[PDB]
């Protein structure tokens, strides 16, 4: 699996090839409710908007897109924040299908 | 999560307080400004009114309904049952091919409902259509076990039914209770929520008051009865 | 607050609703002399504030049909149905995946799981879901406290698979395919039906009953086509149906409602169409071609 | 007068037998909306079982009987002249399961 | 435009109507408006139209929308059309062409 950089801004945007696949990603923070969001566009078409990050759990499992799971993980379970988000204590991570079913199986 | 929202006032003196220092005691401008911001605030507050309302604990109306639409658990359903019908018996009585209602029936429905000229026998009071999703929630996840359907019917009926037997196929339950009117017309609506596997034919206990036997868990002499098993007849005429 | 949300769903304030309380509240800080027509410096500016305070009703009603799979629409719908952990199959429309969520009657709640799953199961065309649960066999030969499925496609591996978690142990099944399965070197035979399907030849009478007058009735080829798609469709005739008058009278009528039919006539092809009833067991099913149907219309 | 004698056809995965008055509520509310008979339409065995399994495919028409009230029903057809038009109640409409 | 001398002032729409559809090489109107069925077989008050090519619908559509209500038509060939659900049916005349 990956880890994907998040920088020190409320809203930034990067592309990154997933399965093979050019993916953009667009996260912005909702200071509000405090929360970091995604929007994923896969090849220049938005496919998920508005998708709350959340902790421990595949963001992408609904959907079906095909370009595996994106994850965020940390080390006691804290959720993300605008501060904890870029500092790295919270990390975002991309696993391959594949390797999902390597551990799974293991 | 918690308290979405605050007062309206509270945002918009929080926006207020942004104003410029030339502005600072302008009362018409800052009043008008407050008149136009304030309207903003509340018709969003009216948002947070959609938070608790889908509560399957608390729901009712529409919100209820949605949330039998998300379980696959509809309001109302074909049976083989004269619903009663609301119109005037004549006065004293009148032949007529129909029976009719008086202002407290949950079979409420006018010759002219679509939900009632093809047989759909549409469940209207909330405390009965919370209860038979709070049991079809059982049949979504499969859990056809004895700990769930007595569970179930708890929720259902209360706290003194009991499921009885288990033969080659065939399960009876009880309520525990003389049953109303309400209840007795929509229990055909009853067997087809509660969680009993597929190819398994549910039963009802005739008096529908707790059994009688041996064992820990039971009733004697004053309050138990003999068993009797009957088909509900759930999804047939016959 | 009769606005909001409401026990009849979201009722939404009108817009003229929003701007009398405008001008009630520029009222109370102007005086009763304050110039609002809708025309003016006060009445332009209270009507464009008027129709961003509707706009936000616009989005509480949003918001709120977004939560009802009968509104919900596209991955929303999605993220509704993965409550029951449904799917959507490929190409499938909202209408029918929403109608799938809802389980609009089907008249026996349960059994709707295994129902939808084995139709989402990748290439099953057609499938059908039957129980006997009494302690008697039926009259169409399914053993007492058993489930039979009839499925068209889809490979024995996944629909065997999905049957075994579906059906619970201690229940038998009625069918003609047997599919040896393994969990945890538990070994279950799930029997399904693949029913076979017998070419049917059918030929209708039909007589012309305009409608006041109203339009006249369609070509014969128009009809034929017309009960092909009838009879292909996902409403296809089931297992063990047998072909019969009322059939028929029951799908060209409908179909065509100026149009009576007067006689029907079926056989299993190549055999010489004739007087119905034609028996199908309960392992058989009709299937139709285009060629073979025909249709006349008598004076 | 109207009369619908039919018999049950329940597909095995499908509702019951539907309820008589059910079935005549339906027939009433269907006969009685803007689709009803017209003028000088003659009452038939067409129309009537066209009508109820249009409603409930799950039901077979064995017979319709058709009169005036308070005249005993009669085998269709029922004529209707191009100034006269058929009428119905609710309570006027029966309708029973045959074996 | 001008309706150069036609003998007949009315009708003159309806024929550069007709005229006025793509594929009418030729097209003619008609009319027996007495009580009594003319030598040409045209029965009373009845409006008649010949055209060739053109697509039927087109065609019947247009003549639908100049002929009233009330009116006849004569001819060999039956369209069925259709207006808000009031389907008519109008007859017109596709000329057989006899080789001479």
């Amino acid at each position: 699996m990956i880890e994907l950089e998040v920088l020190d801004e409320s809203k930034q945007k990067f592309s990154v090839i997933l399965n093979d696949r050019r993916v953009t990603i667009e996260l912005w923070y909702n200071t509000t409710n405090d929360r970091w969001s995604f929007s994923l566009a896969l090849d220049g078409d938005n496919v998920v908007t508005g998708r709350r990050l959340v902790t421990g759990v595949d963001l992408l499992a609904p959907f079906g897109l095909g370009i595996g799971a994106l994850f965020l993980l940390s080390e006691n379970g804290e959720p993300p924040t605008r501060a904890n988000l870029p500092l790295g204590l919270v990390k975002l991570y991309h696993a391959t299908q594949e390797e999902i079913d390597a551990a799974i199986s293991a | 999560m918690s308290n979405l929202c605050a007062d309206p006032e509270a945002l918009v003196e929080a926006r207020i307080d942004e104003v410029l220092t030339q502005y600072r005691e302008s009362p018409y401008l800052l009043n008008l400004i407050r008149a136009y911001l304030s309207k903003l605030a509340e018709t969003s507050m009216s948002y947070c009114d959609m938070v608790e309302k889908f509560d399957l604990d608390t729901a009712v109306g529409d919100q209820l309904t949605i949330i039998g639409r998300i379980l696959g658990f509809p309001r109302c359903h074909c049976v083989c049952d004269t619903i009663p019908v609301v119109g005037y018996d004549c006065g004293g009585s009148y032949a007529g091919s129909y029976q009719l209602a008086g202002y407290c029936e949950p079979g409420s429905s006018w010759i002219h409902c679509s939900p009632y000229g093809n047989s759909e026998l549409c469940v209207d009071e909330d405390e009965i259509y919370r209860s038979l999703l709070k049991a079809r929630r059982y049949q979504m996840l499969g859990l056809y076990d004895i700990e769930s359907l007595h569970e179930a019917l708890q929720i259902v009926w209360g706290e003194d039914a009991m499921v009885a037997e288990t033969k080659v196929g065939q399960v009876v339950v009880t309520p525990g209770r003389s049953l109303t009117a309400t209840e007795t017309r929509y229990l055909p609506i009853v067997f087809r929520a509660l969680p009993i596997a597929p190819g398994i034919k549910g039963m009802i206990h005739i008096d529908q008051g707790p059994i009688a036997g041996y064992g820990d868990g039971w009733a004697g002499y004053c309050g138990g009865d003999w068993l009797c098993p009957v088909d509900p007849h759930a999804y047939t005429c016959s | 607050m009769t606005y909001g949300v409401q026990p009849t769903g979201y009722v939404k304030k009108p817009l003229a609703v929003h701007l009398a309380e405008i001008e009630a509240s520029m009222v109370d800080l102007f005086g009763p002399g304050v110039i609002q027509t809708e025309q003016s410096p006060l009445g332009q500016l209270n009507g464009l504030y008027a129709d961003l305070s509707y706009d936000l009703d616009e989005r509480g009603e949003d918001l709120y049909q977004s939560f009802d799979p009968e509104q919900a629409e596209g991955s929303r719908l999605d993220i509704l149905a993965r409550y029951r952990l449904l799917s959507r199959r490929a190409g499938e429309s909202d209408e029918s995946f929403r109608r799938a969520i809802t389980n609009v009657d089907r008249a026996r709640i349960d059994l709707s799981d295994l129902s939808t799953a084995l139709s989402a199961i990748n290439g099953v065309s057609w499938s059908r879901v039957y129980v006997n649960e009494d302690a008697t066999t039926d009259a169409d030969g399914i053993p007492p406290n058993t489930v039979s499925v009839a499925v068209i496609g889809g490979d024995d591996d996944e629909v065997a698979q999905l049957v075994r978690r579906y059906v619970v142990p201690g229940v038998g099944m009625y069918g003609n395919t047997t599919i040896e399965t393994t969990i945890g070197g538990f070994c279950r035979r799930i029997r399904v039906i693949r029913p076979v399907l017998i070419p049917t030849s059918v030929e209708i009478d039909v007589q012309s009953r305009p409608l006041k007058n109203g339009c006249p009735p369609p070509s014969v080829n128009a009809m034929a086509a017309g009960l092909y798609t009838e009879l292909t469709g996902p409403d296809r005739p089931g297992n063990g149906e047998d072909g019969t008058v009322y059939l028929f009278r029951k799908i060209m009528e409908r179909l065509y409602p100026n149009v009576e039919v007067v006689d029907v006539r079926l056989s299993q092809a190549p055999a010489a169409p004739t007087t119905p009833p034609l028996v199908m067991s309960f392992f058989q099913m009709m299937s139709f071609n285009a060629d073979d149907i025909l249709v006349e219309i008598v004076p």
